[PDB]
Order: structure tokens, then sequence, then C-alpha cells
């Protein structure tokens, strides 16, 4: 185990010989796995920059895309501007952005009821192209924005809007007010920081 | 795989993979996969006892999807298929497949009309003006099937010795049925 | 060559004489069966409890019967044969097991289910250890009869004479199926058949008229509303009377034709006339089925057509 | 009265005598595209069904 955690993210993977327990975390194997017949007694630890590669892909159209774990979900390249109060709070530029093809998530900061909000995401979904999409933040740390908010989301989500996913600032939610935003809001992924 | 569709900017979930939702007797026969061009996909359910296609998924000209949604109880035995278009686009990895929205109620309406209405499919009705229906003569026997159909055992609707035959209230609306449905077809009441 | 062995259950014991080559399967059966055996209880006097050491036999009886077939050959086939001459030898007086029946009801301990239960057990059983019913007997009623101190006539029932009719038909599938298992599946499919065959005859059996699966799985019989409606209660209640034919020819050791000799004749009650007429028609087993099949296609055509004719409407509440 | 009511087994029936042949009631795969939770009865059936209840026991089965 000590030469396990010196070499970890190296795809070296260190079996204890002499004691079948077993390991919750599977981040190294017990006796067992130097007899196991089954593929389960062939396990390999995972080498960061063989599995993480950055690469390149090509489009029809013939673009190119800096292909990550990220990008190849969302269809674009792996970057994207945060949301931030005063500056993401305006449509246009939330709009501007996301037509020049990148990722940008709408300040939650600068709104104050789902009314207000609503006319915003209304805004942005008007310069945006058809198929686009963009996301919202919102703040922990607020519980008031955050009551407005989630709902007017999830009921925007219901209606089909192209705003999809959330991020969430100041603070992670606890597993159970998490796993509600997951689940209740209709969103391709969800924001932590 | 693509979980939505696009609609206007809206995003629907995916109609495709809703239709073809795994389930016992359905059964999909992939005809020409290897070349993507002339692939054809179909999938054929229990209809009636007998096997028979219920969907035809396959390309068209200039990039155009096309599920082929088909009925096969009608109103002559003979199919009939609505046919649904959709826009592929390889250029938004995220969203490639959007709806054909030009018109798109109108084909429901065309199918509906073949199903339910014994005319020709015109579609410029003033929703104002009255709709004139058929004359109907009640044979004993759609009664007999009307009755049996929704269970009504009252005497006064079968047939006895020395007593002509009733026909349920309820009956009304197989009379009705294609006058009023007409109401709700015209282009000034647009609906899906 | 005999080496004891005991069936058991509460202060109830039949003591077993065992063959040599055969005390070893005959154990293993003798411990399985004990297990399946409910607690004893107060005279063993609870429903699924042998009242008497007959009972008992027969219960092991129908046991080890259980796991043998006619077709192939089994390891049990020695047991069940020695079980059957024993209980044979040691609890019918040489009469037949209904006598016995009758006796554990009026003297033993009375219970028709449990009677029923000890009948179902010695004919099933005899049946599937390859040792059929075919020798006269001596049956004191027809050896009378044809002396000539005696003469016989078959007189067939009608409908209405019971609330629930379908029952009877129930008892005899189920307790006597060595017997009568052939003309209750001949007349389930030929009454399909009767079905297709006829035009609108599908329009009348609205819930079908799958008897078979009804025999089965009671969980999937219809009302009695339905079973009592003329087009299927008709035909399924001359296969009752067809059934009760049988049990009683098969069951003597006479043909069919050979048990209609010994009446001076027959007649039917309303519905009933017509198997009395098809049973006379009646000679040998290999023709047997044809006269069947005339009786419930006439029985078939009687309710379909009288249905139509005049079908029950809603009595006001 | 209470009284006790089943839907049919399908809906052909029913579509046959009426003139409603919407594949809604019929074929899963318009019901399923439509979203409904399967293949509903024909809201008319109901409604006859029902009205031959009223009719038995709160008319004693005079239809007049």
């Amino acid at each position: 185990v000590l030469t396990h955690r010196n070499k970890d993210g190296t795809g070296v993977r260190v079996i204890v010989a002499g004691t079948l327990d077993i390991n919750p975390d599977d981040d190294y194997g017990f006796k067992q796995e130097i007899f196991d017949v089954t593929s389960n007694g062939l396990k390999k630890n995972p080498n960061w920059l063989e599995e993480y590669h950055p690469k390149l892909i090509k489009n029809k159209s013939g673009k190119i895309f800096v292909e990550t774990k990220f990008s190849k979900l969302i269809g674009r390249p792996p970057l994207l501007v945060p949301g931030m109060t005063p500056c993401t709070v305006s449509p246009d530029f939330v709009a501007a952005t996301t037509n020049a093809g990148y990722t940008i998530e709408l300040a939650g900061g600068g709104y104050f009821s789902a009314a207000g909000m609503t006319a915003a995401i209304d805004s942005v979904v008007s310069q945006i192209e058809k198929g686009s999409t963009f996301g919202i933040n919102l703040i922990y740390v607020n519980p008031f924005m955050l009551q407005w908010g989630i709902p007017l989301i999830k009921e925007l989500r219901s209606k089909g809007y192209p705003i999809q996913f959330l991020t969430i600032g100041a603070g992670v939610p606890s597993l159970e007010v998490a796993s509600e935003y997951i689940e209740t809001l209709g969103l391709k992924y969800l924001g932590l920081k | 795989l693509c979980s939505f569709i696009t609609q206007d900017k809206m995003f629907v979930s995916n109609p495709i993979r809703k239709v073809f939702k795994p389930s016992q007797g359905m059964v999909v026969e992939i005809s020409n996969g290897n070349t993507s061009s002339k692939t054809v996909v179909t999938l054929s359910e229990p209809v009636q006892g007998e096997l028979k296609p219920t969907v035809i998924l396959k390309l068209l000209k200039e990039n155009i999807i096309q599920m082929e949604m088909i009925e096969n109880r009608t109103m002559d035995g003979k199919p009939v298929s609505l046919p649904l278009l959709y826009n592929f686009n390889p250029d938004n990895g995220f969203a490639p497949i959007s709806e054909v929205m030009e018109d798109r109620n109108q084909r429901i309406k065309e199918m509906y009309w073949k199903l339910w209405i014994d005319e020709p499919f015109n579609l410029d009705f003033d929703p104002r003006d009255v709709i004139k229906g058929k004359d109907f003569e009640i044979t004993a026997k759609e009664v007999y099937d009307f009755t049996h159909a929704v269970g009504n055992n009252c005497e006064d609707f079968v047939s006895r010795p020395d007593r002509t035959m009733l026909a349920p209230m309820d009956f009304a609306i197989v009379v009705g049925w294609r006058a009023i449905i007409k109401a709700i077809f015209p282009n000034t009441v647009d609906g899906d | 060559s005999t080496r004891p062995l005991t069936l058991s259950h509460g202060s109830l014991e039949h003591v077993l004489l065992v063959p040599t080559a055969s005390f070893f399967i005959a154990s293993q059966l003798q411990e399985q069966f004990n297990k399946i055996l409910p607690e004893p209880t107060e005279g063993f006097a609870a429903d699924d409890e042998p009242t008497t050491p007959a009972e008992l036999v027969g219960k092991f009886l129908g046991y080890v019967s259980s796991l043998v077939e006619p077709s192939k050959v089994g390891q049990f086939d020695q047991v069940l044969n020695l079980c059957l001459t024993e209980f044979e030898n040691c609890y019918l007086e040489g009469n037949d097991i209904h006598a016995l029946a009758a006796k554990l009801l009026q003297e033993n301990d009375t219970t028709l289910v449990k009677t029923k239960e000890l009948i179902k057990n010695y004919i099933t059983a005899r049946i599937m250890a390859k040792r059929p019913f075919d020798k006269k007997s001596n049956s004191a009623l027809f050896r009378a009869v044809g002396e000539g101190n005696a003469q016989l006539v078959a007189i067939f029932g009608g409908q209405g004479n019971t609330d629930d009719y379908f029952e009877e038909l129930r008892d005899l599938y189920q307790t006597y199926h060595v017997l009568v298992g052939d003309l209750i599946k001949f007349s389930a499919e030929t009454l399909s058949e009767l079905i297709r065959t006829t035009l609108d005859a599908e329009k009348v059996f609205t819930q079908g008229l799958n008897i078979l699966e009804w025999l089965e799985n009671p969980s999937n019989t219809p009302d009695k509303d339905y079973l009592l409606s003329i087009p299927i209660s008709c035909p399924l209640i001359g296969v009752i009377q067809l059934a009760h034919y049988v049990v009683t020819a098969k069951l003597l050791g006479f043909t069919p034709g050979e048990l209609r000799s010994y009446l001076k004749g027959a007649t039917g009650h309303s519905q009933g006339l017509v198997t009395a007429v098809a049973i006379a028609e009646t000679d040998s087993w290999e023709s047997f089925f044809v006269s069947v099949r005339k009786a419930i296609t006439v029985l078939f055509f009687i309710g379909v057509r009288c249905y139509e004719a005049y079908p029950n409407t809603s009595l006001p509440p | 009265a209470v009284l006790d009511s089943y839907t049919p087994s399908t809906n052909e029936p029913y579509a046959r005598v009426s003139g409603d042949l919407n594949p809604i009631h019929v074929s899963r795969h318009f019901a399923s595209y439509a979203n409904l939770p399967g293949t509903i009865t024909h809201g008319m059936f109901s409604s006859a069904s029902v009205r031959a209840l009223i009719e038995n026991w709160a008319a004693d089965s005079v239809s007049s």
C-alpha cells in the first residue's frame, strides 16, 4: 500500500498477497485477485496521462475540436465564461458569447424575481440561434434567489427552454438538496463550485 | 441516442427514442445498415393478431430524417401514414435532429381526416358555418353492435317478438360523430 | 425376504412388509412422505390429516404415485405396485374403493372431502402403476341384472338441477382424472372446433370456451352467470353426463356398449334426452368418441341457437 | 346505488361501432408518441357504460 500511494496515477496496480480482506475503494487489491479466474481478477489502475489525454477531432463540416470529457458531452470547445454578476447579468453579452459558439452561465446575481429573470432568459433566447443553449448561475448563500430561481428553472425547462445546465456558486448543496436539483430540474448537467 | 429534439428553439424529448422503447412483441428490422445514406430501420408490431409495419425510419433528400408513423386499422383496410419530418444537421453536435415544423399540424390533421371523414380533404371551412352531416338509417344490427360494444343489456334495445327495436340515446354519437368532429378542423382553428 | 417398514402419522401406524431389492428405495419414500405429513392434532381431525390407517395408506399410496410415469419405467414402480397390493389386500375386502369410502363415512371419521381424497388416490395410483381396470367386476347389481332378477334403465338429467353445475365437472376431472381425462380434453377441443367451424358462434361465447383452462386454473373460471348461459352450459352438462357414464363403464370392466347392453332402455329429461340417444348408439371404446361428438355437437347447437333466439336481458332491479 | 363497472379488454370493439379510429386508443406506438399511460379507453365508452348504470338503476331500466 505504501508503494501504491507512491505511484497512484501511473497505472501500477498493487496487490496485497497475504491478506484476504476487502477494499471499499478498490484503491488496490487483496489476496483474491492473484487467483481469480473471471475478468474480475484482471484489474488495472488508471494512467491519467493516457486516460485523460487531450485530443483533436473533426466535424463533417471539418471543424476542429479539442476533445476532452467535457467537450465530448457539450459538443463545443472546452471553454466557458463562468457566471459573473455585473458581467454575465446582461442578456446581450450571454447571447453574444453563446452565439460566438461558447458556453456561458447567465448570472443569477442580478435578478430578484422569477418575473425579472424570465424577462432576460427570453431576451437571451430571442438573440441566440435556433437549437442553441445556455445555463444559469445561482448563489447558495442567497436562499431568496434560490427559492424563486430553482422553480423558475424547472417551470421553464418543462416548457422546453434552451437553458440546459445549472451551476451553483458560493457553496456546495447537501446530498438531498443536490439530488433535488438533479432529478427535479430537466438539466443536462449540474455545475458545482 | 440524441436525448433531445428541437422545435423552434425549444427542446423536446426525442420522439424516435420514445417510439422505439422496448416491449414484448415489437420487432425491429434494420436493412442496409452498413451504408449510411440507404439504411432503413423498420418496426413491426402485432396488430389485430398478425404482425405488421407500424414505423419506418429512413433518410430523404437534403438531410431529412423521416419517421413514417403507420396506422393499420383504417376505414378501408388500406393502411394510412403520418409523415414526420426531421432536419438532421451534423454542424450542431449537441442537437443534430430538429423537427420540420412548417405544416406539422396539417400533416396530423390530414391523417385524422382519412380516418374520420368520408369526404375530400378540405380544411377551408368558416368555423361559423353550419356543418351538415349525412342522412343515417339505423340498422337493426348497428344497434346490436353498439349495445354489445358498450355493454348495455337493456331489453328496449334487444329484438323481441312484437316490439320495434329502440336505439340508445348513446347512439346519437355514432350518427353525429362525423358532423361534430369536422368542427375542430378548419384552418382558422389550427390545432395539433 | 420380508423386512418391516412403518407408515406413520400421529397414533396411526401401518406396518408394511418389504421385499429385499426394495427396502432401500422404500425407506427413501417413507422418509420424504413423512416430511409432507401435517402435524397430528386431536384425533387427526384436521382437513389435511388422515383419519385412519386406511386413509394414511391411501395418502402414501398417492404420494408415491405422484412420482411415476406410465410411459417410461421408474424406480418406484417396484414400491407402488407393492403398496397397492397391501392396501388392496389389507383394507379392501375385495369390494370397490367406493364401498370403503362409504364404510369410512358411516362407521369411522366422516369427511366427504377425505373420502373423495381416498378415492382419487386409489384409482389414480392403480392406473399409473400400469395396472388397468379391465376384468368384469362382481357388481352385485350388474350380476343380478345379468341373471334376470333385475333390470336397468339409464335416466339422464337436464338443465336447472343445480346452482353450480360446472362444479360437478370439476370434481370429475379432478378426482377420476385417470379415467375421464380423454373425453374432457376431447370435448374441450371438439367444442373449440365447433366455434371456428361455425359462422357467428364466436359472438355468443363472449368470454371464450376454454374448458381445459378453467379446469386447471380455477382462478380463471368465469362467473356462474357466464357458465350457466346455455351456449356453454348445454354442451358442458352433457360432457358431465358422458363423463359419468365412462367412470361407471370403465370401473365395471365394461365397454361403453357392454354397459349399454345391461339396460332395458334409456331416456333423458329435457336436454338429457340427447345423451341417452347417443349412449345407446355406443359399442366399443374406439367407436365411443364419434358417439361423444354426436352428443355434444347436438347440445352445442341447441345451446348456441336457442340463446340467439331468446337471449337474457337486464332485470329491472 | 354504488355499482361496479369495467373497461373493455381491447378498444377495437367500441372503435368499430362508433367510427372513432383514433390510433391513440388502439395502436400502442401512437399512444406512446402522444405520451399517454397506454392505450386509453374511449372516453365515450365510459360515457355509455356509466349511462347504462344510471339507466338501469335510476330509471328502473325504462329507456324512455
